[PDB]
RNA sequence: GAAACAUCUCAGUAUCGGGAGGAACAGAAAACGCAACGUGAUGUCGUUAGUAACCGCGAGUGAACGCGAUACAGCCCAAAC
RNA sequence: ACUCGUACGGUCACUGAAUCCUGCCCAGUGCAGGUAUCUGAACACCUCGUACAAGAGGACGAAGGACCUGUCAACGGCGGG
RNA sequence: GCUUUACUGCAGGCUGUCGCUGAGGACUCUCACUCCGGGAGGAGGACACCGAUAGCCGGGCA
């Protein structure tokens, strides 16, 4: 039979339509009055959270980040530049939002390690998505055969070396064949052309 | 080019900054919740360095000592109100609604409760012509009809120091007083006795202004001098 | 006033001064700021890829 | 200069001598589907775009005739090399 | 550099911000597509090849599959119950 | 920032104490207002096309432009016969 | 370096359109959102702000 969590997966198949769409007309004002990265007991997305590797644990932690919508905030050249490096506006960085609210999570906590992290929905200015972090240095999860991958030495800092899933996937490393041949097994190696 | 005199302005160096650590108070209304029994008296008139007009010294029945927005007419020893119930003399203050039609009124506020915005220069007022229940038409200095809440507050008289622009300031050296004292680069050096390279106006042989004179709406600033999207120039006609 | 020689005799202003950090001469005591190591602005110390040749 | 609408020349495609009549060619439209069409969409950014920042240049003071030569038999057009003229018109 | 120059080129170079390790990154196919009755995680080396592809189709730019090697190693969740 | 500021303000420009004065010109250029009609992009909408798409056309039409008006202590002009 | 009705572009301003964005060719409302108010509450309101795109102006800058 059906999980009660493949509800929570249907419901955010469509945010804009049924209980959810009331859901989020409520939630995001007070998202809007809350900070940067705001630190949640429970996930809003159990069903994503667990597939993504969340366990109701100690040491695995939450957290809620918004970061703003748009391209780049662009600064307009000081110095001579061809008509071609001359743009603002059009200019969009090369890390997705999702990416960006991972890094800044992972700053607010500085001891704990990103796991991974999903989209909570957005409003007309900004972008919400919840980070799963995990304590490396907890014995709970020291010991869990299916958590304990991250408390290696080189899983340190993981997010800002682009290891995340989000990471993964915005640096190209998507398909195994055609297409990837400027991004496997780094963008830096493939001298910056991915 | 270089960036002109405008733009270096709003960086907001000490310049072009007002001097704040000289003046004395930011000239607001006083917070009253429904009652009218706040009153006081004035204890002295003061030379307020922000607007130079004078500024009356009140001190509140309920012992709070703050500097008020004089009115003409208003000295040491007069006690003035403050609330809804009000009595209807200058010097005191009460909502648009109270004050009857043809009185002249000072420091008028935009949405109520603000502390009052409009008709603060010296000798300046407001007059107050329609009301309604919705709505209290005043006629601002300029000559403008403002519709405004008749919840704003205002203080009943004209501004204290009337006739301060009728006397002449003669010499440079009185002028450089005054611009000291509030937030001005002064002197003014014409943009046609500038080079090209600091004015869109400077260059030349000679001194004149290089295109027309009259600039439109949307020209960015470094470009934007001049006469800005004027209706008409000169005098006659 | 020539900007030259007779300028150079109001020269008695201590800014740059020894280091508690790295020991050079090189702490500003007005900006509080060291323009060697960085003491003041950074926890990390000073050093620039243009302090050498691009290949070295 | 003044030229016939109709008269006898070669077909190419017929292979003998037939009654051709002559038109002037007009410009079939474009489809905005051809690779220098995709081109102008694929190599246009910001600042200049190269080749697809030019604007058509002018004109020679006389061109040369551009005309279709149709067989009156077989019904098939032929092209030919064509000549300087002020105008062009026809008769009858 | 294109004997000017704007796309292009120099070059994702110089330089800047963040971060790990003794090595990093990659990695067990929603692959390949010598189309096969075929191959079988990933780096790397030789080659494929200055080939395909790009390009005021100018100057220039420039892969991959495969093959021969090196070394080889495959696994764990989410959910169902 | 201006701004502990509010039109007797402060921003942007021109001229340069006082005294006597400051003519004519709005065609061009600038600015501003108006505008039946004309022109005027994309989205959505309609027709054609494509089992879809590219694409072609139509309808609608913002600011802007055409057009009209105001303005020279606005750029400036004040001749030849 | 500087100028402009040189060539090409880039900011900026104006303007339409989409998202935020909701209820009953012009209109009402309040629930998002904005502002004022210490607060109660008041003004405004699906507009404005912001994100995106389109047209115009655009030596302010390259
Ligand atoms: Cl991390
Ligand atoms: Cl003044
Ligand atoms: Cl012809
Ligand atoms: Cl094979
Ligand atoms: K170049
Ligand atoms: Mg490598
Ligand atoms: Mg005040
Ligand atoms: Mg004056
Ligand atoms: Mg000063
Ligand atoms: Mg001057
Ligand atoms: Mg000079
Ligand atoms: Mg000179
Ligand atoms: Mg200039
Ligand atoms: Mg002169
Ligand atoms: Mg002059
Ligand atoms: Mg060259
Ligand atoms: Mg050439
Ligand atoms: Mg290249
Ligand atoms: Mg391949
Ligand atoms: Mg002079
Ligand atoms: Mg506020
Ligand atoms: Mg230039
Ligand atoms: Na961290
Ligand atoms: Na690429
Ligand atoms: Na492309
Ligand atoms: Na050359
Ligand atoms: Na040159
Ligand atoms: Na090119
Ligand atoms: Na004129
Ligand atoms: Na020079
Ligand atoms: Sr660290
Ligand atoms: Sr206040
Ligand atoms: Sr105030
Ligand atoms: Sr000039
Ligand atoms: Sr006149
Ligand atoms: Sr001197
Ligand atoms: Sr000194
Ligand atoms: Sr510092
Ligand atoms: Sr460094
Ligand atoms: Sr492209
Ligand atoms: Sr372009
Ligand atoms: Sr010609
Ligand atoms: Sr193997
Ligand atoms: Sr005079
Ligand atoms: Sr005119």
């Amino acid at each position: 039979a059906r999980s009660a969590y493949s509800y929570i997966r249907d419901a955010w198949k469509n945010p804009g339509d049924g209980q959810l769409a009331e859901l989020q007309w409520q939630r995001q004002q007070e998202w809007r009055n809350e900070g940067a990265v705001e630190r949640i007991e429970r996930p809003t997305r159990l069903d994503k959270a667990r597939s993504q590797g969340y366990k109701a644990k100690q040491g695995v932690i939450v957290a809620r980040v918004s970061v703003r919508k748009g391209s780049a905030r662009k600064r307009r050249h000081k110095a001579g530049r061809r008509s071609k490096r001359q743009g603002v506006t059009r200019i969009t960085r090369r890390k997705d939002i999702q990416r960006v609210a991972e890094e800044r999570a992972s700053r607010t906590f500085p001891n704990l390690r990103v796991l991974n992290s999903y989209s909570v929905g957005q409003d007309g200015r900004q972008k919400w998505h919840e980070v799963i972090l995990i304590d490396p240095n907890h014995p709970a999860i020291q010991n869990d055969d299916d958590l304990s991958w991250i408390c290696a030495d080189d899983q340190a800092d993981r997010v800002f070396r682009g290891l995340t899933g989000a990471g993964r996937r915005n640096r190209g490393l998507s398909g195994k064949g055609k297409g990837s041949e400027k991004t496997r097994p780094s963008l830096r190696s493939n001298g910056g052309k991915g | 080019g270089r960036r002109i005199q405008g733009q270096r302005r709003g960086r907001g160096t000490s310049t072009f900054r007002a001097p704040s650590h000289r003046y004395k108070a930011d000239l607001e209304h006083r917070k009253v919740e429904d009652g009218d029994v706040i009153a006081g008296t004035v204890v002295d008139i003061e030379h307020d360095p922000a607007r130079s007009a004078p500024v009356a010294a009140v001190e509140f029945e309920d012992g709070d000592r703050r500097l008020i927005l004089a009115p003409e007419g208003v000295g040491v020893g007069d006690e003035l109100q403050v609330g809804v119930s009000a009595e209807i003399a200058p010097g005191n203050t009460l909502p648009l609604a109270e004050i009857p039609e043809g009185v002249p009124v000072c420091n008028v506020e935009s949405s109520p409760g603000d502390g009052g915005k409009f008709a603060r220069a010296s000798g300046v007022n407001a007059q107050l012509l329609t009301h309604d229940r919705n709505v209290a038409v005043v006629k601002l200095p300029s000559g403008e009809m403002k519709r405004l809440d008749p919840q704003c507050r205002a203080t009943i008289g004209v501004v204290a120091g009337g006739g301060r622009t009728d006397k002449p300031f003669v010499k440079a050296g009185n002028k450089h007083h005054k611009m000291k004292a509030r937030g001005t680069k002064w002197p003014n050096v014409r943009g046609v006795a500038m080079n090209a390279v600091d004015h869109p106006f400077g260059g030349g042989g000679r001194q004149h202004p290089g295109k027309p004179k009259s600039i439109s709406r949307n020209a960015p600033p470094g470009r934007k001098v001049g006469d800005i999207a004027s209706k008409r120039t000169g005098r006659g006609g | 006033t020539g900007a030259g020689t007779p300028s150079q005799g109001k020269k008695n202003t201590t800014t740059h001064t020894k280091c508690r950090r790295c020991g050079e001469k090189s702490y500003h005591t007005k900006k509080k700021v060291c323009s060697s190591c960085g003491f003041g602005k950074s926890a990390k110390r000073r050093d620039y890829e243009w302090q050498s040749k691009a290949g070295e | 200069m003044q030229m016939p609408r109709r008269f006898n020349t070669y077909c190419p495609h017929c292979n003998e001598h037939q009654e051709h009549e002559v038109e002037k060619v007009r410009s079939g439209r474009q489809t905005g589907m051809k690779w220098i069409d995709r081109q102008r969409e694929r190599n246009s950014g910001i600042g200049n775009d190269g080749k697809f920042s030019k604007v058509p240049g002018g004109d020679k003071p006389t061109k040369k005739t551009d005309l279709k030569y149709r067989c009156g038999e077989c019904g098939k057009a032929h092209l030919r090399e064509g000549w300087r003229a002020g105008r062009l018109e026809f008769q009858e």
